[PDB]
DNA sequence: CTGGAGAATCCCGGTGCCGAGGCCGCTCAATTGGTCGTAGACAGCTCTAGCACCGCTTAAACGCACGTACGCGCTGTCCCCCGCGTTTTAACCGCCAAGGGGATTACTCCCTAGTCTCCAGGCACGTGTCAGA
DNA sequence: TCTGACACGTGCCTGGAGACTAGGGAGTAATCCCCTTGGCGGTTAAAACGCGGGGGACAGCGCGTACGTGCGTTTAAGCGGTGCTAGAGCTGTCTACGACCAATTGAGCGGCCTCGGCACCGGGATTCTCCAG
């Protein structure tokens, strides 16, 4: 009677609805005050929009998809089913970078 | 115009306008726009396809972030010659791995 | 305040984004890496309006950012 | 106003799916596209224009430049639709 | 004018140098002849790019700056030839 | 000394001239009729292999490091091209 | 030669005028100071394309050498290169 | 003007390369002169490079040998030339 | 071991929230032929090397017999980052307004590339020892 | 241990450098405006803490295995030795080609809209799956 699940069934619902469903989660809003508070250090009274804190979001989450899969990649061929440090870094490094 | 007498159904007087004005060096290519336009307008009727036919798949006519991402990456060398880019309104593709399932 | 990155919304754009297994060491080195690729953005876009003389910055501007840093995002024109 | 370059990409659709809407990011998308396309292509044409040594781009240069960047079916329908395309203008001025 | 079975000649012991250069140990014999399939896809990827640049340059005897160019396609571009 | 010297001193280029020269005329005819017995530019080919080979085997061989393995299985290579977009 | 040699063996010969070298590093350094010089001289164009300006100055140099290579590197660069370009437009 | 500028490099040559390179019609008022002042700088730091390193050995010539001393012990070019051999 | 309640997940279906669609004169970009403005191959060929030219032993690769010397799997091992769940706290969603510098239009001060004259360091060719092989 | 190509100088430039010579673009004043400053109200975005459950990679131990080493070889290449010209850049020019405009003409521009597009309900239909047998 409680709805409780399979350990990999909230996996299974990222790949079947966070892998099919496509959309941004986050609030721009907020993101955007911060875009605000990290641009204090450079200039006083800068306006911005609303498109390029949403591109953020865009560059954000298609980042995570790029690092996502190469640190998989880097998992895998390792024989793991899991992320770490030295995945993600190198992961980052083996694009030719670093 | 020329752009029809190119038999072209993309302005060929716009695309000679990016070549003028796109600063990029006598001349500018001489078949070049019609043969760019020819390319970019098929690969181009291809992606509408299978966006379309894809998205038309749920019933829906326009082309949602997935069918945005999966229209531009179902084509391999297009995807080749994009594999650096991002797409902005994709989210991910359905390179679902054995290992990728939980 | 980078607190307004939220940690678990973090986490849920990363399902959206396909993620399937975060370890708890991956969240701090995470805020390292967009904390450093976002300061190259940031970074960029502050020296284009240093160059330039505007005051509102705009996502097009973060097209020729990621052209500059390989990661080109189509949608806003440009 | 509004301006992009999907105006023709939309009709070109109606070409091929008549009755087919578009959703507005995707025609932003197609625009940034057709400019990024174009900056890599006029690119290369440029590089090999160096590299050829001459001080005039032609469409020999953006074509064998073509042949560069894309391997083997867009190479297909490349020179095919392309070349067969320049062969249908170019038989007048 | 006739000409076959050249690859040996990217022979075993200069993989030795360089693999064994690169402080991998037990590097297999099983693995050799792949490697020179990714030399064979890398090195027919810069002549290819480079035979369309000395056919753009309608040559008959390519010239190493030839090679620069189609290394500088891909990026690699080296230091020592020109 | 074995290693880092005699396999990692040498720098000039390793093969005898005319037979991979005869690799590169061979392999230049299997694609378009032709690298020649070009006395340089053979030899930019042999220095842009084993170059291309000084990366694919260095940041292969970083992959084998981290991976717990000092031998090699295919799959390596693979990523390698993989991630540089060479595959 | 036609490379940069010139110019290099000339400050080589100001700091050692007994120098015997090679004309093949000198091809690597004509083939680094060309590959940077149109790294930074196309960033400089695509620069001024960018933000929409038909002018490419030091400014457009020195951003665009702080988006290739900034830090206190970049920070004599401004220091010699500004004060240099400071004394041009002094002495001549 | 170079010497005019007082500087090591020239500013007519690497102007000349900046014309023929064919970016745009506006050269800048003292665009070579602050780049070819960059290039002095850095190329300066490398030629020093050039005289410890080849001084490394009784010697007055660096050579790919000792060129990969210098850029495998480099970090910043070396981190800013990524795909580079030196044969 | 299989096999449905049940919560996540579509399928039309209507209806306009309003955006995909709704639409024509004109204007700004633009088509066509001569003059003005102009860049690369043209056929033939010169001397470095292109293609055709050649003999032997030792050059570096190929091969035989020790010999060594490295990953990889089953099973345990105990490991540990995750998610339900209401509630958690301001943030969210929707509402807005009104002039200010953003965006745009107009003023203003600026506006250096091209050809030729000036000129001098520099390139290929030639000596020669200490740098060079 | 043995010795010769750049230091250095000389033909022979040939590109830096500068002055006419017409020449045009960014800073800035000036007008509407997207939103900054300030105000508004109801609803919610998402996630600490506590309970709940399985879960991650990796070694112990054992199997094991293979190219390198040593030693020897071995013909093409090394190294020495050919010949007329293949071809790269050059030869002068023809041979040939191209922008702006006189003149302007055509679909997007300008100008406004629209009515149903597909978002949001409406009701119903899937669905697969993890806890039941």
């Amino acid at each position: 009677k409680p709805h409780r699940y399979r350990p990999g069934t909230v996996a299974l619902r990222e790949i079947r609805r966070y892998q099919k469903s496509t959309e941004l989660l986050i609030r721009k809003l907020p993101f955007q005050r911060l875009v605000r508070e990290i641009a204090q250090d450079f200039k006083t009274d800068l306006r911005f929009q609303s498109s390029a804190v949403m591109a953020l979001q865009e560059a954000s989450e298609a980042y995570l998809v790029a690092l996502f899969e190469d640190t998989n990649l880097c998992a895998i061929h390792a024989k793991r089913v899991t992320i770490m440090p030295k995945d993600i870094q190198l992961a980052r490094r083996i694009r030719g970078e670093r | 115009t020329r752009s029809s007498r190119a038999g072209l159904q993309f302005p060929v007087g716009r695309v000679h306008r990016l070549l003028r004005k796109g600063n990029y060096a006598e001349r500018v290519g001489a078949g070049a726009p019609v043969y760019l336009a020819a390319v970019l307008e098929y690969l181009t009727a291809e992606i509408l396809e299978l966006a379309g036919n894809a998205a038309r798949d749920n019933k829906k006519t326009r082309i949602i972030p997935r069918h945005l991402q999966l229209a531009v990456r179902n084509d391999e060398e297009l995807n080749k010659l994009l594999g650096r880019v991002t797409i902005a309104q994709g989210g991910v593709l359905p390179n679902i791995q054995s290992v990728l399932l939980p | 305040n980078i607190q307004g990155i939220t940690k678990p919304a973090i986490r849920r754009l990363a399902r959206r984004g396909g993620v399937k297994r975060i370890s708890g060491l991956i969240y701090e080195e995470t805020r390292g890496v967009l904390k450093v690729f976002l300061e190259n953005v940031i970074r960029d876009a502050v020296t284009y309006t240093e160059h330039a003389k505007r005051k509102t910055v705009t996502a097009m501007d973060v097209v020729y950012a990621l052209k500059r840093q390989g990661r080109t995002l189509y949608g806003f024109g440009g | 106003r509004k301006e992009s370059y999907a105006i023709y990409v939309y009709k070109v659709l109606k070409q091929v799916h008549p009755d087919t809407g578009i959703s507005s990011k995707a025609m932003s998308i197609m625009n940034s596209f057709v400019n990024d396309v174009f900056e890599r292509i006029a690119g290369e044409a440029s590089r090999l224009a160096h590299y050829n040594k001459r001080s005039t781009i032609t469409s020999r240069e953006i074509q064998t430049a073509v042949r560069l960047l894309l391997p083997g079916e867009l190479a297909k329908h490349a020179v095919s639709e392309g070349t067969k395309a320049v062969t249908k203008y170019t038989s007048a001025k």
